[PDB]
């Protein structure tokens, strides 16, 4: 009916994947905080400078 | 016993129609009668023209299944 | 339909290109099917009525047909209608 | 949460916000939240139920083209 | 200072006239208010012929309830009454200046 | 004891992971390749996630991502040459010494066991989720309090409960019927028949996979 | 007793759409003249011709059943 | 066992036409209802009379049943 | 006697769909010439032609079972 | 096994209708109530009332279906 | 019999949609019509290809019927 | 056997009315979000009670097919 | 003849979906062209595609009757 | 080989419901995105879980399918 | 020959429902096309997945005709 | 099996076309992310 090995192998190399892709998330999310702090500086410099 | 069967399935299939006509009937009718209350009975004659030969085809089935039963 | 518009019936009888030669043929076996259609038709809302009152005469006959009897009157009376009201049509849709 | 502008030919009554606004159509009664589809309709008859903040007030408006966006 | 209502009785009896065959098409005469100084009368067009403004060009996808056909007949008298009220204060201003 | 769809799930868990180590090996501003249809698929599923939910976008992000890429690999493979066609052997090419000549490459998809993992998955985020911010309220029926409501949070419970499950058998199903739709499409003619059908193959598969991320999204909004 | 079943099935099945069919045609009379008051007395006719072709399919079920019986 | 079989189809069919009939009226008044608030007695009692014409049908089904059972 | 089944079964199953249709022609019908009065004279021709190659559909099964009969 | 046959068609054939019905009372209530909010109330109420009786006859079927097993 | 049970089943499910299928596209037919009576040069020939396609079922059960 | 029949009516009748009814709820809970965005928070709401009412049918007659099988 | 039912059943069965999704495609299409005549090739290209869709599951449905039979 | 029909029975009633569902789903979900362009992102997410759910019946059908198989 | 009415009945209920689907899904398409072709394109990629996912029953009921045959 | 070779072929010429019809969608979603990411990277310059 179902395999016990079969669970456990997906089940340790899915837990590994989002274990990677936790530390890789810290990339996208160093990714998205540069797209993100470019408007932010820009938010504050537009104002600073026409003053 | 298959009469037993043959009434059920003439009663069942003579019904299930009949049911869906009445339901798009009253429908019609109560949607047509909130567009406009001003004309009421000029509509509900026709509602209760087509209920009445709904029913009719209803009975139909009902009595051909009673012959059997 | 033969006096008027003339003995062509080509948009039922054959035509050259296009699917209007499909067309035709249906419209020539619809056409056959109608007068059968209608005597089926009458002579059956007819006789089945009258089953209908005859065995509702045997079964409870007193009090509950009365408004089966009314019905069938309004049954005949929109065949005899209808009756006519098609054939016109028929009549006029053969003109067109 | 939206603009609403009760516009009459000789003048405008209100140009102010209005939390909910029901629109009574020809067709029949239509409310309107704020991000609703646009839409053109013709109203009729009856109140105009300007529910500002909770509170209710119902405009008598004898015809309206109401315009939604 | 005249109100809309004041203008029905002509109005409608206009635009009656044309759905009706009546008129096959209507103008109006007003005095146009150019400046406090410089008026002159001015001529319209009363069927509506109308502008591919802005508008017509925006593509703002719309639902019409009671019915496209139905919008439109019921909605080109009232602008036809909006462009005739418009002319008679355009009109009473110029008569005063 | 291993299967043929266990090799199979090791062989995209091990694509997904080079992937990701060639996306991340060199990052900079203004991606342009692998790295940026990386970060651009990455974008959309964040921005579906916000659209179902933005405060739980985040929450359970990585676990739907890694489920998505999975089931897209497992896809792309089930309509890859050589599926199918090698026999390990435990006319036919295996025809000798005959062994039902298993197939070396079986679609991760396509068995109840890792499917059925997904589903524990979900059910498992979405019960610690709902129940995280709200209690016994969040398996409350709400007996007798909304006309009776109890029936209505039951059968709703119940619904609930088995949308992990029917979710993981939808994909199982997915998988296995595009498979025997290739296998049949195979019987029926030799070359150029299966074109249709495996074009669309491919589709299904994308809309699955995207499907399955948008429904866990949506069941824990519901749950939350 | 298959016969039974037979002229349970010839009345039971062919009444179906001749129900949903009088239905259609009931609510769709019902809401134009809702719409159109002034053509009720032209289009009940039409109305009542839908009406009769489906009581004739479901006539013809009836008639089919009887002889079997 | 054909006396069972009769029992479910004349309890399961027979209750089809019965379920969707029966939907297709509400379905339609709440319609009503939105579009006409204060027509609301009125659509409620043919609400209620189309309701009525239905269940008669449902349960001379279910007692049909019963007689078979 | 299974001809009998056979004949009913063809009857029964050849009409549950042109009634269905043609309560949706005639109804589609009455609700063009409610919202369009002016457009009459043609628009019938099509609904009969229609109605034509709804019924010999119908007669079509009806025919194939009284050649069984 | 034919009991079991009897109850595989008591429970199949007993939810066709009340779940269609249901589901057409549903959308007709929700898009109402998204046409006009404020008949929110009366239109659940009468959205409860088509659905018990569709869960009604619903259980009709169940409980035979029980009965049976 | 089964022969003339095979025909009769034959006949009338290819009667069930196919008999739908021309109600529909009659309906919408007429109400395009009502619509817009000036596209009818078109849309009658969109008509009637399209009711083509729809008997085509029709005399494909048509045509099994008889050659059983 | 006729418990695999069994189970194969019931899982099929079971599925046909709840699909479409499920069908009916979303096509009537996006139309409505298409006309109000706003009222997605209480149309939701019904939308899901609706569609655990058809599924809980649904499972009812797939837990009864598991019964038997 | 279970051979030859078996082939009479796939051609009659297969042939009710695709009619009736070639019908609605029809109309849906002629209704978009009545209401918008000016993007006639590209609805048209739509409807072709939707009818060849249909088309392409009837086939399958005579090509596997035409294999048993 | 009562197993056979058994399984066939069950694909195919487990199909012909979920198919009218989620094309009523996306019949409406595309309807509603014409209406309104911008809402398209809150009217995909419940598309998807709409036709999730009338795919699941058509999922139970499919396993039950392969079980008696 | 029990295995080839499966295959029959299968291929047919296979096709039953995903043909009016597909039918249902590009009436819908066409007509917001018709009414919005200015997303032709946004609104035509929802009709395809739509398209293909109402297909997906009809290639699983195929595969099992085949499995059968 | 032997005509399972040209069934193989077909199913991956159709996953191939697939693929390739997804890197020209994605083709295009990276040149529109590299004309954005200059406008972002020009932000923070001209705020620098």
């Amino acid at each position: 009916g179902i395999n016990p090995t079969l669970f456990i192998a997906q089940l340790i190399n899915f837990l590994l994947l989002i274990f990677i892709l936790r530390a890789l998330l810290y990339r996208p999310v160093m990714n998205l905080l540069n797209e993100r702090t470019r408007r932010i500086e820009e938010s504050v410099r537009d104002a600073e400078k026409v003053r | 016993g298959l009469n037993l069967v043959a009434t059920a399935l003439a009663v069942g299939l003579g019904a299930i129609g009949p049911g869906v006509g009445i339901g798009i009937i009253v429908s019609g009718a109560v949607q047509a009668i909130g567009r406009n209350p001003e004309i009421e009975n000029r509509v509900v004659t026709y509602m209760f023209i087509g209920i009445a030969f709904t029913e009719a085809l209803a009975i139909f089935g009902l009595v051909i299944a009673f012959l059997i039963g | 339909g033969f006096r008027a518009l003339g003995p062509g019936y080509l948009k039922k009888f054959f035509n050259t290109n296009g699917i209007m030669s499909f067309v035709g043929i249906i419209e020539f076996i619809s056409e056959l099917v109608k007068p059968f259609a209608l005597a089926f038709r009458l002579f059956g809302n007819i006789f089945a009525g009258e089953v209908l009152l005859v065995v509702m005469a045997f079964l409870v006959p007193l009090l509950l047909p009365l408004p089966f009897y009314g019905f069938e009157v309004f049954v005949g009376f929109i065949q005899a209608l209808i009756f006519a009201l098609l054939t016109y049509a028929f009549l006029n849709i053969a003109v067109t | 949460p939206i603009h609403l502008e009760i516009v009459t030919a000789e003048r405008v009554i209100l140009s102010d916000d209005v939390d909910m606004i029901s629109a009574p159509t020809k067709d029949g009664r239509v409310g309107i939240l704020p991000r609703h589809a646009p839409l053109m309709t013709i109203l009729e008859p009856g109140e105009l139920d300007i529910i500002k903040n909770g509170e209710r007030t119902p405009f008598a408006v004898s015809g309206g083209f109401m315009e939604v966006l | 200072a005249p109100k809309l209502e004041a203008i029905l009785g002509v109005a409608i009896s206009a635009i009656n006239g044309f759905q009706s065959g009546k008129y096959d098409e209507l103008y109006i005469i007003y005095s146009e208010f150019i400046n406090t100084l410089v008026q002159r009368p001015a001529i319209k067009q009363l069927l509506p012929v109308e502008s591919p403004d802005i508008s017509t060009t925006t593509n703002v996808d719309y639902t019409y309830e009671p019915g496209e056909e139905e919008v439109l007949n019921s909605i080109l008298p009232r602008y036809v009454e909006t462009q005739i009220y418009q002319a008679v204060l355009e009109s009473i201003a110029s008569e005063h200046s | 004891p291993i299967t043929n769809s266990f090799v199979v799930a090791i062989i995209i868990d091990i694509f997904v992971i080079a992937l990701a180590v060639a996306a991340t090996r060199n990052l900079q501003m203004v991606p342009r390749g692998l790295q940026n249809v990386m970060e651009f698929i990455l974008e959309s599923l964040y921005n579906l996630f916000r659209n179902i939910n933005a405060k739980y976008v985040a929450t359970a992000f990585p676990l739907v991502a890694t489920i998505f890429l999975f089931v897209l690999f497992g896809n792309w493979f089930g309509l890859l040459p050589g599926v199918g066609s090698i026999g390990v052997c435990h006319h036919d090419t295996c025809a000798a010494q005959g062994k039902k000549l298993v197939p070396l490459f079986r679609a991760p998809a396509a068995d109840l066991n890792f499917t059925f993992a997904i589903a524990v998955i979900s059910f498992v985020f979405i019960e610690y989720w709902g129940f995280r911010a709200l209690g016994p309220g969040y398996l409350k029926k709400f007996f007798n309090t909304n006309g009776i409501m109890s029936f209505v949070g039951i059968i709703e419970f119940i619904s609930e409960l088995v949308k992990p499950f029917a979710l993981a058998f939808r994909l199982f199903g997915n998988i296995f019927a595009g498979e025997v739709l290739l296998v049949v499409m195979a019987f029926l003619v030799p070359l150029l028949l299966p074109l249709p059908f495996y074009g669309f193959e491919v589709f299904v598969g994308f809309i699955q996979a995207l499907i399955f991320a948008l429904l866990t999204y949506a069941f824990l909004n519901i749950a939350v």
